[PDB]
């Protein structure tokens, strides 16, 4: 899936 | 817990080595551990009881969505199985964060910065339940994470500049809930339109070190808008 | 254990899932489950238990060395504590290892393939627990992981042809062995050069995908040589 | 610490 941009570490 | 017995002070030192050795489980535990000593949390302490739970969760979601397509493309009970099985210890992780923010970290926090803080924490654990939740019990999650999400929005907007970095990061991912936990696009990408051009405006007042902070959010809202438009 | 009552044919399934999902902790917990039903495994089966324990391990040998490092420059109680309890951890997982090995998996490998691979793993899973000994018990352990990797060899030696991928892995794992733990430096280079030079030697008498599979593993021997030469 | 080249996933 297409994830969008969320705050803090990028952990996913 | 099983913390019971450590220091704070010991609690918080570990915390910060389990993150240097990206031991993020070892972290999370560390941080609730100091969390239930009773005392509220630092800035620093707070963004370390964020980053151990992120990335843990991380994984789980990470690891939900590769499961999640495996099943969606076999439609034996293994895969199902076993995706619950991931799903339930995200759930697990979730009810965590969430039990730590409502006992009692929330309602000691009168600052605008630890209480928008804690509120964009709530929103987000409640976001991440909804990513994995069917039917009603979804409604009512979703109804939730708007909720928190809200409630953060309204206290940022009276208490903080367009430019604070705690304002920005809830703003980002309030506008990622509306755009595919509540299936409100448009929502998403005024929220992420408006706040951009907020923050650009008042860039003017600030340091070299805190435009840098804030311009590295900004740039989230827009790689998100570059995607949504 | 926990996974008595899973089926074997669905341990190997989910084991395989986890893989995907890169959840290697359970990875490791459904293939532990798979060798407990007490039958042999196959290649592939092989090849998921190392797969899952390697990554196991790798995270915490990983952490220690960080940890170990911060120990150093240090030299209150808490790194050491928390590089005690990272130890410990990769301790368990190694003893683990080494337990499904002695019970009973190298027992009751005949075959060349299946005793070499658990050989292999045994002197591996020796080496691990070495790099993080102190004073006499590293003698002993560093004897244990010499002593099967020699047991290895001479099996490969006899029964595989030199370009075999395990034997390769074999000869790769002993000569880094021999060059940072037992500090026989010269031994390490001797052995990756007369291994690369055998493997050399016979990649004429395969097919495409077989030179791919020996020229990837030789590629590591070329990589540590420039290093150490 | 300088780690050397060995078999299987470099997961450390
Ligand atoms: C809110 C004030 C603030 O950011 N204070 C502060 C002081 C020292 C260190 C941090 C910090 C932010 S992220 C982080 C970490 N991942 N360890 C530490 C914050
Ligand atoms: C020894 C014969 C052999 O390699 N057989 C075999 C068959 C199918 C799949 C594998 C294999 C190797 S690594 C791997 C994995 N990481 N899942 C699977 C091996």
């Amino acid at each position: 899936k297409l994830m969008f941009k969320t705050e803090g570490p990028d952990s996913d | 817990g099983a913390m019971g017995s450590m220091e704070r002070a010991s609690l918080i030192q570990k915390a910060k080595l389990a993150e240097q050795a990206e031991r993020y489980e070892d972290m999370a535990a560390f941080m609730k551990g100091a969390v239930e000593k009773g005392e509220e949390l630092s800035c620093e302490e707070r963004n370390l009881l964020s980053v151990a739970y992120k990335n843990v969760v991380g994984g789980q979601r990470a690891a939900w969505r590769v499961l999640s397509s495996i099943e969606q493309k076999s439609n034996g009970p293994e895969v199902r199985e076993y995706r619950e099985k991931v799903e339930t210890e995200l759930q697990g992780v979730c009810d965590t964060v969430l039990g730590l923010l409502d006992s009692h970290l929330i309602k000691e926090a009168g600052d605008a910065e630890s209480r928008v803080f804690y509120l964009k924490m709530k929103g987000d654990y409640y976001r991440y339940l909804a990513e994995v939740a069917t039917g009603d019990d979804k409604k009512r999650i979703i109804d939730s994470a708007r909720s928190a999400y809200q409630e953060a929005m309204d206290i940022s907007k009276k208490e903080m500049p367009p430019t604070n970095p705690i304002r920005l990061g809830l703003a980002l991912n309030f506008s990622v809930f509306h755009y595919e936990i509540a299936n409100s696009p448009e929502e998403a990408i005024s929220l992420a339109k408006t706040t951009f051009d907020e923050a650009m405006a008042d860039l003017h007042t600030l340091s070299e070190d805190s435009y840098k902070d804030s311009t590295l959010i900004m740039q989230l809202l827009r790689d998100n808008l570059t995607l949504w438009t």
